[PDB]
Parts: structure tokens; C-alpha cells; sequence
């Protein structure tokens, strides 16, 4: 039904002049937007909800999905994060660009804790499936279908944490206590992309642009 | 919309 | 699970279940009603926190920091109990949408508040799962400005594992009630945000009123 | 910082 290996597979398949940090970030978000859809498509079952649902969930869930993915990929960067493009952003620039406070928030609540615990790649893939399967999304034909699928991940993942890590008692809850901060953090990051789009002075690209015009 | 759709197809 | 866990839950239910009662268009005043009310909660919430094993311990700017931004989450959680599915309403007198909409709130902040209350009502949680869940909600490491982040994520964990145990014992055939519940905290981050945007909306009205409210909602 | 400190120390 929701097997954890078919999730990590996806986690894996998607596996990879001047630098302004916001120009670099936006380019990076766009790049990834494309491969988001390709990661989505390999989530057991995602393929199969109605179009209009598949499109509400990628719209509602994309920013929190890119973030988790980059914090996770940023584990051995220091005071920083590693763009899909290879370029980096570090606190100094984050702070310059006015994004100081959630940038550190991203560092402290995600990159770091994703270090301290050594969250492995299945665990990430599953955290991202749980994220993608978002039953509060305004517009869904069948919110309980979405939620049943979600709950398929919860049981797959708990089960899995009892396999790979039987000595860590609550690791499954440690895993999910990341998603509430992921959510506040992701709401704030968006208000910044919104304000960067409106000033116009930051170069947005085709795909991310569509994501940002409701 | 437009772009997402056709990738989802 | 452990009798220790079990006595801690019992002390919590009691803790809640007693806090839970010290008891209380020119018609703007409808609004200033809602105002009177939210104070009563804010009162109860600090009242509850203080009683939590560990809370007076922390630097009181921490226990400020935690109280300050847990408040709606907790107040939303209780609004979620105290909700009547046939009435589509919330309680001897009760509260419609048009009521919410009758004070100045008149946007959809309202629809979120009510959509959440029908979801949490359906869970059909009890006095233990609710308090348990409020206590997790209060010990959120990640609130704005907070010295002892490890202390908080740490007293969190006690409640988290107590609930995981409690659920395992009592929802033998529905063990996804745990990540199901736990996850409302996430939805609780969105509601709270929608509440600031609500607070923001009428502060260009102006209204602010209550010292206490502007104190938590940093106006 | 304030009416809270009064609800707290109490
Ligand atoms: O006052 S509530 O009705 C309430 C009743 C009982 C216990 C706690 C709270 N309430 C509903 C909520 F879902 F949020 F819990 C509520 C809370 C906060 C507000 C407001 O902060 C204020 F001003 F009304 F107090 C505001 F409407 F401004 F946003 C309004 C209603
Ligand atoms: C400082 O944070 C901003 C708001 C500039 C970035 C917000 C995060 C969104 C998801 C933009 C994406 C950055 C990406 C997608 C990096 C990556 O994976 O390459």
C-alpha cells in the first residue's frame, strides 16, 4: 500500500558572473519546482487522485517541500544551506538580503535538528509524503482520501523507525515534531517570496512565478 | 495556471 | 503505560479540570464581548501552565515566551471542545458564525476557526488527550525569543511519550489517532497565523482594545 | 512583558 522503499526511491531518483542570494535562491526554486512534480509522481498513490486534486496539493505544499529537501541536503554546510544549483547561501547574505530571521530559524529548527538526529533519507521522503498529502488544502474533491493516504505514511514510517532504529523510543514523533515548525517557517518564507515578487527588482522565473500568482 | 498541469499529464 | 505516566496524566486532567472553572449597530460591544472572553482564557492558560511540572522552573521570559504564542492554539483547542455539531456552534449560551461575524471579525478568520472545530470534534478525544495535547502545544521549543530551547523540547517530550503510550493502551484498534492528533499542532500553526492577520485587520480599524490581548498579541 | 508578570509571580 504505502511502502517506504518506494518513497526513498523517489527521494533518490530526484537526487542530484555574480551571486546575489535572492537571485540564486529563486533560480534554485524554479529548477526544483520541475523536479518536484517528478518526485510527486512516484509517491505511491499520488499519480491517482484526480488532476484538480494533484494540482491543489502541489500548489499548497511546494514551498514546505522544497525547504525540507534543502535543509536536509544542507547537513554538512556550516552556518548555511546548499542550493540545488551548487551555489550556497550563508547567514551573512541571508541577513543582508533582509531574510535574516527565518533563515536562522531554518538553520536552527531544520538543518541542525536534521543533523542532531541524522534523519535518514527514507525518513525525509516520508516526511515529505506526509507533507504532500495535505487534507486541509482548500479546494480538494475528497479531503478524506487525501488523509487516508497520509495516514498510510504514518503507519509505514512508524513501523520503519521501529526497524532501523529500535533503540530510539520516540523517533517517529521526533520526526513529526519538525512539521509544525516546518509550517510556521514556510508561511514566513512565502511572505518573503511575495514581497520579492512585488518589488519586482528580483528576477523571477516562469514556474515559480505561476506558483506565486493565486 | 498552465505549466504544472501539462507536467502532471 | 507506566503508573508514573498514568498518575501524571491524572494530575493533568485534574489540573485542567479545575482551572477549567474559575467562572467569568451600536453593538460594537458584541466584539468587546469576544474580548472579555479571550481574557478569561488567557487567565486559564497561564493558570494551567503554572501547574505544569517544569513551567515555573524556566526563566520567566521563557514561560512568558511560551505562554504568549501558545495562547490561541490553546484557546482554539478549547474552542474545539466546547463545540456542538448540530448547532454548527460553540458554547448555556452559544456562538454561531453570524455571531462571530456580528462582532467585527466579519472575515474568514471565522471559517477556519469553525472548520477546525468540526475536525477536532470528530476525533472524539477526551479530557486526557486534550490536556495532554494542550501541554505539548505549550512546550514548543520553536516559539519566538526563548533561552532554554533544549529544556522546552524536553518537557515537551514527556507529554509526547505519555500520549503515545496513553493512546496505544486506549485506542488499541486506531493507533493513528496519535500522529493524527499530534499533527493538529501543525494545523494549529496556520490557524494562529490567520488570527494575527485577523488582529492585523481591525488594528487598522482601530480597535486593539484589551491591555492583556495587546500584550500577548504584541501590539 | 507586564500584566502577564502579574498573572505569573502571584
Ligand atoms: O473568544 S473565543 O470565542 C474563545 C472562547 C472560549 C475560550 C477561548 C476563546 N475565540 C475563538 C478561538 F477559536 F480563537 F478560540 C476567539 C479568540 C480570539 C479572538 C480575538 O483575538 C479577540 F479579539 F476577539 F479576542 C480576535 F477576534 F481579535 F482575533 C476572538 C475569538
Ligand atoms: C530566505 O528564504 C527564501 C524565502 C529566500 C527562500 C524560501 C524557500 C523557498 C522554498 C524558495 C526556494 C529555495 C530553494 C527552492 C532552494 C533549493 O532547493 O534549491
Amino acid at each position: 500500500e504505502m511502502p517506504v522503499d518506494r518513497i526513498l526511491e523517489a527521494e533518490l531518483a530526484v537526487e542530484q558572473s555574480p551571486n546575489d542570494p535572492v537571485t540564486n535562491i529563486c533560480q534554485a526554486a524554479d529548477k526544483q519546482l520541475f523536479t518536484l512534480v517528478e518526485w510527486a509522481k512516484r509517491i505511491p498513490h499520488f499519480s491517482s487522485l484526480p488532476l484538480d486534486d494533484q494540482v491543489i496539493l502541489l500548489r499548497a505544499g511546494w514551498n514546505e517541500l522544497l525547504i525540507a529537501s534543502f535543509s536536509h541536503r544542507s547537513i554538512d554546510v556550516r552556518d548555511g544551506i546548499l542550493l540545488a544549483t551548487g551555489l550556497h547561501v550563508h547567514r551573512n547574505s541571508a541577513h543582508s538580503a533582509g531574510v535574516g530571521a527565518i533563515f536562522d530559524r531554518v538553520l536552527t529548527e531544520l538543518v541542525s535538528k536534521m543533523r542532531d538526529m541524522r534523519m535518514d533519507k527514507t525518513e525525509l521522503g516520508c516526511l515529505r509524503a506526509i507533507i504532500l498529502f495535505n487534507p486541509d488544502a482548500k479546494g480538494l474533491s475528497n479531503p478524506s482520501e487525501v488523509e487516508v493516504l497520509r495516514e498510510k505514511v504514518y503507519a509505514s514510517l512508524e513501523t520503519y523507525c521501529k526497524q532501523k532504529y529500535p533503540e530510539q523510543q520516540g523517533r517517529f514523533a521526533k520526526l513529526l515534531l519538525r512539521l509544525p515548525a516546518l509550517r510556521s517557517i514556510g508561511l514566513k518564507c512565502l511572505e518573503h517570496l511575495f514581497f520579492f515578487k512585488l518589488i519586482g527588482d528580483t528576477p523571477i522565473d516562469t514556474f515559480l512565478m505561476e506558483m506565486l500568482e493565486a | 495556471h498552465k505549466i504544472l498541469h501539462r507536467l502532471l499529464q | 503505560m507506566s503508573p508514573e505516566q498514568l498518575g501524571m496524566i491524572e494530575k493533568l486532567v485534574a489540573a485542567q479540570q479545575q482551572c477549567n472553572r474559575r467562572s467569568f449597530e451600536a453593538r460594537q460591544q458584541r466584539f468587546a464581548h469576544f474580548t472579555e472572553l479571550a481574557i478569561v482564557s488567557v487567565q486559564e492558560i497561564v493558570d494551567f501552565a503554572k501547574q505544569l511540572p517544569g513551567f515555573l522552573q524556566l526563566s520567566r521570559e521563557d514561560q512568558i515566551a511560551l505562554l504568549k504564542t501558545s495562547a490561541i492554539e490553546v484557546m482554539l483547542l478549547e474552542t474545539s471542545r466546547r463545540y456542538n455539531p448540530g448547532s454548527e456552534s460553540i458554547t448555556d449560551f452559544s456562538y454561531n458564525r453570524e455571531d462571530f461575524a456580528k462582532a467585527g471579525l466579519q472575515v474568514e478568520f471565522i471559517n477556519p476557526i469553525f472548520e477546525f472545530s468540526r475536525a477536532m470534534n470528530e476525533l472524539q478525544l477526551n479530557d486526557a488527550e486534550f490536556a495532554l495535547l494542550i501541554a505539548i502545544s505549550i512546550f514548543s521549543a520553536d516559539r519566538p525569543n526563548v533561552q532554554d530551547q533544549l529544556q522546552v523540547e524536553r518537557l515537551q517530550h514527556t507529554y509526547v511519550e505519555a500520549l503515545h503510550a496513553y493512546v496505544s493502551i486506549h485506542h488499541p484498534h486506531d493507533r493513528l489517532m496519535f500522529p493524527r492528533m499530534l499533527m493538529k499542532l501543525v494545523s494549529l500553526r496556520t490557524l494562529s497565523s490567520v488570527h494575527s492577520e485577523q488582529v492585523f485587520a481591525l488594528r487598522l480599524q482601530d480597535k486593539k482594545l484589551p491591555p492583556l490581548l495587546s500584550e500577548i498579541w504584541d501590539v
